[PDB]
RNA sequence: UUCAUCUAGACAGCCGGACGGUGCCAUGGAAGUCGGAACCGCAGGAGUGUGUAACAACUCACCGGCCGAAUGAACUA
RNA sequence: AUACCGAAGCAGAAUUCGGUAA
RNA sequence: GAAUGUUACCGCAAUAGUAAUUGAACUUAGUACGAGAGGAACAGUUCAUUCGGAUAAUUGGUUUGCGGCUGUCUGAUCA
RNA sequence: UGUACAACGGGGUAUUGUAAGCAGUACUGCUGAGAUUACCUUUGUUGUCUGAUUUGU
């Protein structure tokens, strides 16, 4: 077994800590350094390989690839960081004046039973000239260091029966921590989406707890050097619009994804699989630094994609493939 | 990755014209760091074998033998899973000079493409 | 006339590669040693198509034809052919073939008058090759071995047998397919002689192993100088 | 074996031989000692006979060979050292097995050690013999008997040393003094596509060298180019010469002799004396007698529908210097991917991107899909629309 | 602590002289310097090493222009 | 446990030795 | 899972456990070397084996649910 | 007290290949049928939406 992930004991929530980022580049121009999204099922993808020297150079190769349930990033407030003798500190935290209910229901879990005081008198401070809530971005100013935002994710618009919210935060790329707080006001209460921080062929990493069997599994993991193939968006339709294959259909397998999954929002494709099950919330990073090698600078197309259900053993790709071969069917048509 | 199947000594069947009617894996090469759990031979893997029944030359000696088939369903990066005929092999030197000028029935793509000589004798592919 | 290379340090010239009077075919891989012999002797006179067949590496074995055309077997995938029709000019036919056996280069030789085959050949594909090759179809047993392709190499201008080929067979087959034998090797004595190089009317290709006198043989039994 | 040798492992005579395994080296105590015993001998023992296997033996070779070592270096020292090594092997394993046969314990290991080092230190002179030995036979040249000779003789530097530098690559200095060559030189060229071997040496004038040259003359069946001069370089006398080849006459005639020359051209009919010998005028410093020599030995040692060309298949002419050139502009070839698009010939310049949907949800595109199929497109429709005079789905 | 050098120039360090008869066996080259056996004419070995087939050329030990007083070798602790 | 240094008449391949280190 | 303010959310980290591992192919190669066979090499690329984490794209030992097969029988086929 | 919770049959999904009968020509058209469907789905109807305890510088 391995030394450095152990004791097996189980992770203490859901959502995986993510307690590592990017250094902090002065230069770049101010963007996120991490994502955050939920994990659905798998699917299948294949793909020109055009790395040089390979076995299957040049040819049509299958790659298993998942797919992460990506729900819009709306920015709810930003944190701020400075350094110290006794390490890292938060010295002030603030929020997007207004909070939606999901964002509320977090600290909260007989939230039915308790009278719904969440954010309120915070909001009464901001219902003004701005005074303490605007000096806090002076304050943030003049002294901090490294900034984080504060984003929480769109749970309505997943499928998922828990309508509670999911927050964490994370570190801005940009320096000019003045330019950083100040991006960062302006995105109060903003939808960011995926190709604001992300491209296309960008080597992600992924941190996610593991699959518990019911110890063994329920653990925090990470999982490094994972290429993303394409940039989804759920939101419209045709998602396998390819250049291969004209046949526009959707991501979703038929009947749904199995067990829990159906996609409604935006999703992404990454190269391999993820650590935890679907129904997990998933982080994803840019892998602090991108490698030179091929496997990880090459630019990778798509053609064919699964859609047949795994409800057993997987047939029928589409409704429509039934007919001609069944004759009659009086109990349909 | 290569799997744990046919283990040694497998008396698969012969492909070639050389007179030889079966081939009893007697050694199996690169065997390294694949302990406790014996190791087992693969389509274009580097093994050797005894012809059963055969002139005494090809009893007692041990000698190279290129599997061209496995019969046994294969994963393949192509997208394929099909499976044809049965197993077959063929006897050669290291090199890949197989004595006999014939080879039968359909040789597997994995080992026709990284044993040039071999796939040369053969006329069926997949 | 004939050339000297080492594809990937390997011998077999003619498995990853088939020429002829009008086009040439070669592999596809990382090594440019291989492709620089085409260039070299016709820079670019004929379409040098880099191109594989049914995913294979073995081009040159798996592929028979002649200057009127070219023919692929059954496992070509329509990707490939579709290319191959996009890189052969509209002069220069197409063909799939549809039987057990596929290496058409181990089964068939071919050459711009008179094609040999495996004996065991359907009549369908048998009379199929005439069309499109324009070339007449006769079964052959060249070295009494059935894989007449598989180790033997004939040019229009001649025949380089390997060397199992008996002297009987090469003087009935010299009278017969109105074309000069002689019994011969490459690569250093390689008995594989339809492997390890490849040569036609005017061109030919050699492994860094043969030696002098088999390049000479090559070269004055074919009348290249 | 290997005509030439060099894989013959070294020896360090006396401390190293002792220390190699010395420091590899360095009622249970008893036990131990056992042990340290079982492995002193077994590295002895493997030292030794690395030792004898790796070094070969003057008389069981080729007979050529035993002669040149022979010549070169003391014969007799040379089974000496042998016998030496060998009895030094035999006393290590009859000291192993005497072994195999606290204070009082103390003193039971030492006795090996207080032997072993008796045995083995006084060997220190034939393991020095042994390793200069080694140096000279491990850079011995391709004193090949089997394939196709050709020797020169007589005397040192009358224009010999630059002889074999033009007729095949080698290098020979041509400092005029006693022997410029102290050893032999060989020389490899190729004719009628089979190798030959040209061989020299610096001559014979008794010393060790000069029984070396005629040995290696008489075994082998190169024949010997006698070198003379129509002018007088080295400022020796045509009589000298002369007499010097009458010296290897009567061991010279049965190898298919030539005579190689740089009033003066009637006192060589001396030399035509012998009948076997063949006298030609020549220089040193040019190629064309040279060249004709060569091939003179050589010579003398060999008894020892219709065609499809196209126009513009011709009209290209040969590079002189490709892929190599392409690939090196572009970075590399087994970093960089082949290229497809562009290069092959399109069918046209419109559509230079066609993807092929290669599906249909249930089967491939190409089962049948085929160009030009508007006439069925007009024909196969009207069977979806024909419904309402039939329903096919009753 | 013993011996030695003593502005008749201590020791380190630069430049020069380092010659003559001249040598025999190995003869193939060996002349100081691969190996046989050990003089002296006037600060200088028939030679401590480098190196050439060997002379060739540098050299240390020995002296000279040279510097301006402690210094070189072994011991006692 | 593997390699890193210096040496061998170590041309290359290849080999041995003194130190680091398990 | 017990206690310092009640409760809950987002964070820092004193501290401790450490992880990778071996072979193979191209190009530098028939290059430097070298009479000759034989054959360097850095760097740039492509794979798997030893071991570790993952998930089921596929495979694999692994809802009597759909087709029918036997017996006691409802009388009689439908059960 | 808003498609908030949850029942359903439907819909997709997975599975099977000629079921109950009737057309007699000693198995033939309905009939690749009916069918279940603890995975997704909850579109219309329909039911529920109110309790005990404790905490508090």
């Amino acid at each position: 077994g391995h030394l450095g992930f152990l004791p097996r004991k189980r992770a203490a929530s859901i959502r995986a800590r993510v307690k590592a980022f990017p250094k902090d580049d002065r230069s770049k121009p101010v963007a996120l350094t991490s994502f955050l999204g939920y994990k659905a099922g798998m699917t299948t993808i294949v793909r020109d390989l055009d790395r040089p020297g390979s076995k299957f150079h040049k040819r049509e190769v299958v790659e298993a690839v998942t797919v992460v349930d990506t729900p819009p990033v709306v920015v709810v407030g930003v944190v701020g960081y400075v350094e110290t003798p006794r390490g890292l500190r938060s010295l002030t935290t603030v929020w997007a004046e207004h909070l939606s209910d999901e964002v509320k229901r977090r600290f909260y879990k007989n939230w039915y039973k308790s009278k719904k005081k969440a954010f309120t008198k915070y909001s009464a401070k901001y219902a003004q000239d701005g005074a303490g809530i605007e000096r806090e971005l002076a304050r943030i100013k003049k002294y901090a260091s490294v900034v984080r935002v504060l984003v929480h994710t769109q749970i309505r618009k997943t499928p998922l029966a828990q309508k509670k919210a999911h927050l964490a935060e994370i570190q801005l790329n940009g320096g000019s921590i003045s330019e950083k707080v100040d991006w960062a006001r302006e995105h109060f209460e903003k939808t960011v989406a995926v190709d604001s921080v992300f491209e296309q062929n960008e080597m992600i990493d992924a941190i996610a707890v593991t699959k518990g069997h019911g110890q063994r599994g329920y653990h925090s993991r990470t999982s490094i050097n994972h290429k993303i193939y394409r940039v989804g968006k759920g939101d419209d339709e045709a998602n396998g619009a390819t250049s291969f294959d004209r046949t526009k259909k959707t991501i979703t397998p038929m009947g749904g994804f199995v067990h829990y999954g159906e996609i409604k929002n935006d999703f992404i494709m990454v190269k391999g699989c993820i650590p935890g099950n679907r129904k997990r919330i998933v982080t994803l990073r840019k892998s602090l630094y991108t490698n030179t090698s091929r496997k990880a600078l090459e630019e990778v197309s798509l053609k064919w994609i699964d859609t047949a259900s795994k409800f057993g053993k997987g047939r029928f790709q589409t409704p429509a493939e039934k007919h001609a071969f069944m004759g009659t069917l009086k109990k349909d048509l | 990755r290569i799997s744990l199947g046919l283990p040694v000594g497998a008396i698969m069947n012969c492909a070639d014209n050389s007179g030889a009617r079966n081939l009893y894996i007697i050694a199996v090469k690169g065997s390294g760091s694949r302990l406790n759990r014996l190791p087992a031979a693969s389509l274009g893997d580097m093994v050797m074998a005894t012809v059963k029944k055969g002139k005494p030359e090809l009893r007692k000696k041990v000698m190279p033998a290129i599997v061209v088939r496995q019969a046994k369903s294969w994963r393949r990066r192509d997208g394929v899973f099909l499976y044809f005929e049965d197993n077959a092999g063929v006897i050669a030197n290291p090199k890949g000079e197989m004595k006999g000028s014939a080879i039968t029935g359909p040789v597997g793509k994995e080992c026709a493409d990284l044993w040039p000589r071999v796939a040369s004798n053969s006329g069926v592919v997949v | 006339m004939a050339t000297r290379t080492q594809f990937e340090n390997s011998n077999e010239i003619g498995v990853f590669s088939k020429l002829t009077n009008t086009y040439c075919l070669v592999a596809v891989g990382g090594s440019e040693n291989f492709y620089s012999a085409f260039e070299a002797e016709l820079g670019d006179a004929i379409p040098i198509v880099h191109t594989t067949i049914a995913g294979t590496r073995i081009i040159g074995r798996m592929t028979a034809g002649n200057r009127r055309g070219l023919l692929v077997p059954t496992q070509t995938t329509d990707q490939e052919l579709q290319h191959l029709r996009n890189s052969l000019p509209d002069s220069v036919k197409i063909q799939r073939v549809e039987e057990r056996l596929s290496a058409l280069g181990n089964v068939i030789c071919c050459n711009d008058y008179v094609a040999l085959v495996h004996p065991d050949i359907d009549r369908e594909t048998e009379e199929l090759i005439s069309d499109v090759l324009g070339v007449e179809v006769f079964r052959q047993t060249i070295s009494g071995n059935i894989l007449v392709g598989s180790y033997c190499s004939l040019s229009n201008q001649g025949g380089l047998v390997h060397p199992q080929t008996s002297v009987q067979d090469q003087e009935e087959l010299s009278s017969l397919l109105q074309v000069p034998l002689v019994a011969g090797t490459v690569n250093r004595g390689s008995s594989v002689v339809g492997a390890g190089m490849v040569v036609n009317d005017y061109l030919a290709v050699t492994g860094l192993d043969t030696t002098a006198p088999e390049l000479s043989v090559i070269e004055s039994i074919f009348r290249l100088q | 074996m290997q005509l030439s040798w060099k894989d013959i492992p070294t020896v360090a005579p006396a401390n190293d031989l002792l220390d190699i395994v010395l420091n590899r080296t360095q009622t249970r105590i008893r036990a131990f000692y056992m042990r340290k015993v079982k492995y002193t001998g077994e590295g002895f023992v493997e030292k030794f006979e690395d030792i004898l296997k790796g070094f070969p033996n003057i008389n069981d070779v080729h007979p050529f060979h035993r002669d040149l070592m022979d010549t070169l270096y003391e014969k007799n020292h040379y089974k000496i050292s042998l016998a030496a090594i060998s009895r030094a092997k035999s006393l290590v394993e009859q000291v192993a097995r005497d072994y195999v046969r606290l204070f009082q314990c103390k003193q039971l290991k030492r006795a090996a050690l207080g032997r072993m080092a008796t045995i083995v230190k006084k060997l220190r002179d034939p393991l020095a013999y042994l390793e200069q030995v080694r140096q000279h036979i491990g850079r011995l040249p391709s004193i090949d008997p089997n394939t196709r000779t050709l020797l020169i003789c007589g005397y040192p530097n009358v224009g010999k040393s630059s002889f074999l530098r033009c007729i095949t690559k080698s290098d020979v200095d041509v400092q005029p003094y006693a022997f410029t060559t102290k050893s032999l030189y060989v020389g490899h060229f190729d004719y009628k596509y089979l190798r030959f071997q040209a061989i020299d040496t610096p001559g014979i004038l008794m010393n060790n060298i000069e029984m070396q040259s005629i040995y290696a003359i008489a075994h082998l069946r190169s024949c010997v180019l006698y070198f003379m001069d129509l002018s007088e370089q080295c400022g020796f006398t045509i009589e000298a010469q002369v007499k010097l080849f009458h010296s290897i006459k009567p061991l010279f005639a049965n190898k298919s002799v030539m005579v190689v020359i740089n009033e003066r051209a009637q006192l060589l009919e001396s030399v035509k004396e012998v009948p076997g010998v063949e006298i030609m005028t020549s220089s040193c410093q040019l190629e064309e007698n040279v060249m004709e020599v060569r091939n003179k030995a050589c010579e003398k040692l060999l008894a020892s529908r219709t065609p499809f060309i196209p126009e513009s298949v011709k009209n290209l002419k040969k590079y002189d210097p490709l892929a190599r050139d392409i690939e090196a502009e572009n970075g590399g070839a087994g970093v960089f991917n082949v290229n497809l698009k562009d290069k092959y010939l399109l069918e046209d310049d419109e559509w230079k991107n066609d993807i092929m949907p290669e599906i249909l949800d249930g089967k491939n595109v190409y089962d049948f899909l085929d160009p030009e199929i508007a006439a069925k497109l007009q024909a196969l429709e009207e069977e979806e629309e024909k419904l309402e005079n039939e329903g096919f789905y009753n």
